[PDB]
């Protein structure tokens, strides 16, 4: 009955091709899901789960998905295992865990001296991510010593010189400047789950659309889905447009004029009235603002709407 | 000069 919980065990292979911030989206991912009850044991769980998944208890490792104060979600760390499974979500139903698993069992792991890191590489030429695995490491290590492990995982030549960010939160991606201190020191709050993405440093880059990995973050967040309904057409489905959140009216004029085929001068648009349907009140030209300050009147999850007409 | 951190320690219930 209520007596049960909700267990949802994600694996790397989903963590590969994700462009987004953190290890994949929350919003859509393959997990395999158990169903437990909610006062069974951490080594029970285990147990169900070592014989469903075709692996030993030995080479497998569970690193709960764990909700940080500033939004993001990273696996971390779980000598206990007698506990309630309940107990130790800690209320959280459903509960999600990353499970690591060996390959042709696990190092050892010390909670006290060493992190869990992932790496992600970022190619400016094509604005993607490539997700590079994780890595047991001392803390003590300092962060010249993590370059082989990047270049090799990337693929990269040995020495090329690299561009290191931590992947802190959305609209935060913070550039290492110190090579030579351990990772504690380069890391404020070192933490299990931390992310760092690396890139090429090339004079090719800066052709780029996207030359960095802080740009590419920045722009992935403010990145935005705006509907536009033309007011003379009743009941318009309208049209899907992404921009981004820091546009002046300009340049949301012209990029919907240039989806539309037409002239941006030919375009009046119109506010959105809210929870009401139909167009509100005019958007004049000179207009100071951002795209957010137009948007603001909108919740994150409602869907973000404005009206036009052709003139 | 105290530190205001960057919310990387787990989120209250």
């Amino acid at each position: 009955a209520h007596l049960y919980m909700q267990v949802q065990i994600v694996a790397e292979d989903q963590f590969c091709g994700h462009q987004g911030n953190d290890m994949y989206d929350e919003e859509k991912v393959k997990y395999t899901v158990f169903k437990v009850l909610k006062n069974s044991s951490l080594a029970e769980f285990v147990q169900s789960l070592s014989q469903t998944m075709g692996f030993p208890q030995d080479q497998i490792r569970l690193w709960p998905m764990q909700a940080r104060s500033n939004g993001t979600k990273r696996p971390a760390m779980l000598a206990d295992g007698n506990k309630t499974m309940i107990e130790l979500s800690d209320n959280e139903n459903p509960w999600t865990i990353f499970l690591e698993t060996v390959d042709p069992t696990l190092p050892k792991f010390d909670k006290d001296h060493d992190v869990m890191l992932f790496l992600k590489m970022y190619d400016p030429k094509t604005r993607s991510l490539n997700y590079c695995g994780h890595i047991y490491t001392p803390i003590s290590c300092k962060i010249r010593d993590l370059l082989p492990v990047m270049c090799d995982r990337a693929g990269f030549i040995q020495d090329t010189s690299l561009i290191l960010y931590e992947e802190v939160k959305p609209n935060l991606t913070e550039r290492i400047q110190d090579y030579d201190v351990s990772l504690d020191k380069a890391l404020d709050e070192l933490m299990d789950g931390d992310i760092i993405v690396f890139q090429k440093d090339d004079p090719e880059n800066d052709n780029s659309e996207l030359p960095t990995a802080k740009e590419y973050f920045r722009d992935l967040y403010h990145r935005v889905d705006v509907i536009f309904c033309d007011k003379t057409i009743p009941n318009d489905p309208g049209f899907v447009v992404t921009l981004s959140n820091r546009m002046n009216y300009f340049q949301v004029a012209k990029t919907v004029a240039q989806r539309l085929n037409t002239d941006p001068m030919l375009l009046q648009f119109f506010k959105s009235q809210g929870y009401r349907d139909g167009p509100g009140n005019p958007l004049r030209h000179n207009y100071e603002g951002t795209l957010r300050d137009l948007l603001q009147f909108f919740k994150p999850r409602q869907p973000k709407k404005l009206y036009y007409q052709q003139l | 000069s105290p530190r205001t951190g960057k919310g990387k320690w787990k989120r209250k219930s």
